[PDB]
């Protein structure tokens, strides 16, 4: 970062023989560094160093401290760095901080030199900006994306579930019933299997077929918003379905698949037609009690055992 | 207006302005008010002082204090006068530097 | 097992960029020549791979 | 079409559609459209009274008008 | 911010944009009858919510 | 304007321009910047060079380069000067043919 203005502040304080370090000193230091974005932008408004020096002299030992307003300006400039510029702060951030806090000797100099605030802010934004100036909206809102988490690196690692991941991979590569179901007791790592599959997709370990397929965890918490209106949940289920259809690269993880087997008549044509690829997680008792009874669901889902 | 007021949160800020500020070589009359612990600084300029020195001061106070949140009439009513005609001298004489 | 060429490609490219960033042009040219050689070797490895890129379904595959 | 699961009833319907396309059916069905309707789609988004009946009636009127 | 929502049972997929990844820290409260019926039966709530029993 | 800024994604594009481009027989000064690995090319023509020739050279530059995504002020602040006053000549003399 450019700390040479802060280094100037004391030097110009001694040079003018003042008993404080104010906003006018900081402006003088921005003038002192001509390379700065703030210096060039303010020079574009015909605000040059000698005019600032004359205005400060017209306007306005050893125990020199930044005035509370100078500290406030610095804090605001750090807060202005929340404009997706990470920790590093620049001269234009300091200028934006001075612009926002339209109070102090610097604000008085701006008013005295007839400098517009909004125009200066727009100039700084344009200088920082770019001179030269698909998606499933509903699925991305009610479902948790695992591939984006894996790319971000926030996803926790998966250890030792290589056989289960390979089994899921080979099930997903089928032509007719490429829908794996993870069978195991709660808390054994069934969701970890899907997370590891997402990691393998990101780490370029999956085969060519699943090279660029996203793994979206269709959380079934409150997809069933209202159980009394006729078609209120069917409508949003159909919407999620046609969004998944229009972008044929979405692998879907449905935790507790037995809760949806109300939605059998809607998911059945899509699964049988190949527009949706699903990964389910259930318990062995629930699987036997719900899914095995219906021969239609068996013709779509392939069980994978996840052991403790 | 020839009557400004600014708001000092604490007496530490008043000491900071009294010590570390070199106000413009101007003549003025200073009074200190206090309500609910908040310090209000009122300075009155004669008929020869320009508003530019007033905004410069109001910024040095603004560099050491906050803008007034109470009108002049309210302070003349409820605020107790603490110092008059000499603020900086008496705080410098009694209080030491920070 | 071809992965053992991509990582060195990445390392050589990063060293390339770091070296040119420091105005060191001779080291930059040497690193660029090494990067080109490594890229050609990786392309040759991919070539041997696609030359190796038939499997038949037997009765035993179904018995299993 | 009645049968055990996985015998080919949907395959029978698809084969009829393919026969229509390949034109090996009688003259009465030469240019007929085989349209697969899912009742879950028809019942989707039908909270208010009379909406499902309205949708089904419009579908039937369209079938009658088209005649193919 | 630590968000407090009493009658939690009156509230998953309404608030996954900050509950799926834990951005909102729920510190809500409810009764045991209203906890076993709709909080214990949800997979997502079991992943994040931890029952802190309040004694008499 | 008198400043033309173009962006090179990689060094190979810079070498391609240095060897395969035939600029109009014009007088100019060129510098090569670098931020975050991306290369930027700046050329400054004399006051006597017309604007039409500037646009012509800029459109000749776009064959090997992309339009700049950062302003000249940002480049002068943050970008590091890699080469000065002779970019094509020094790239040609240092790096060999593709
Ligand atoms: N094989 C594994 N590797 C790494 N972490 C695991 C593994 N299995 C389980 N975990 C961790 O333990 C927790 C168990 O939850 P999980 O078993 O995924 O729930 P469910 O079985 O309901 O999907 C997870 O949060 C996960 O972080
Ligand atoms: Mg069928």
């Amino acid at each position: 970062r450019a700390q040479r203005v802060l280094a100037h502040a004391q030097e110009e304080a001694i040079r003018l023989n003042h008993s404080n370090i104010g906003t006018e000193h900081l402006l003088l230091g921005l003038m002192k560094e001509p390379e700065g974005i703030a210096a060039k932008v303010l020079e574009s408004f015909n605000i040059t160093e000698d005019k600032v020096i004359e205005e400060v002299e017209k306007l306005i030992v050893g125990t020199l401290h930044y005035t509370p307003r100078a500290k406030k300006v610095i804090e605001l400039s750090m807060d202005e760095a929340r404009k997706l510029h990470h920790n590093f702060v620049g001269t234009e951030h300091i200028l934006l901080g001075l612009i926002r806090e339209n109070e102090g000797v610097a604000a008085r100099v701006f008013a005295n030199l007839d400098l517009n605030i909004t125009k200066a802010r727009a100039q700084v934004v344009k200088a920082l900006g770019n001179p030269e100036m698909n998606n499933t909206p509903t699925l991305d809102s009610l479902a948790r994306d695992l591939t984006v988490i894996a790319k971000d690196g926030t996803l926790d690692p998966v250890i030792g579930r290589d056989k289960e991941i390979t089994r899921v991979i080979e099930v997903l590569s089928r032509r007719t019933k490429n829908n794996p179901v993870l069978i195991g007791e709660p808390g054994v790592g069934k969701t970890a299997i899907a997370e590891g599959l997402a990691q393998a997709i990101v780490n370029n370990e999956v085969p060519e077929t699943l090279k660029d397929k996203r793994v979206m965890s269709l959380d079934m918490g409150t997809v069933v918003a209202g159980t009394k209106y006729r078609g209120e949940f069917e409508e949003r289920l159909k919407k999620v379905m046609e969004e998944i259809q229009q972008a044929g690269n979405v692998i879907l993880f449905i935790d507790e698949l037995h809760t949806l087997v109300d939605a059998s008549n809607i998911l059945k044509p899509a699964l049988a037609r190949g527009e949706l690829q699903c990964i389910g997680a259930t318990t062995l008792d629930e699987y036997r009690k719900n899914i095995e009874k219906d021969a239609a669901l068996e013709r779509r889902f392939q069980p994978v055992q996840v052991d403790e | 207006t020839r009557t400004i007021i600014v708001k000092f949160n604490d007496l530490e800020d008043v000491i900071n302005y009294a010590y570390h500020s070199n106000p413009i070589t101007t003549e003025f009359e200073d009074l200190l008010y206090m309500v609910d612990g908040t310090y209000y600084y009122a300075v009155y300029f004669d008929s020869h002082v320009d508003q530019e020195v007033i905004n410069d001061s109001y910024s040095q106070l603004l560099e050491f204090a906050y803008p007034t949140d109470r009108t002049e009439v309210y302070l003349n009513d409820y605020a107790k006068i603490i110092m008059s005609h000499n603020v900086t001298a008496q705080v410098r004489r009694y209080f030491p530097e920070t | 097992n071809l992965k053992e060429i991509e990582q060195e490609i990445e390392k050589v490219k990063n060293e390339k960029d770091a070296a040119v960033h420091a105005q060191e042009f001779e080291n930059a040219a040497n690193l660029r020549d090494k990067q080109t050689k490594l890229e050609k070797q990786y392309e040759e490895a991919k070539n041997e791979w696609k030359n190796a890129q038939s499997t038949s379904l037997s009765e035993e595959d179904i018995a299993e």
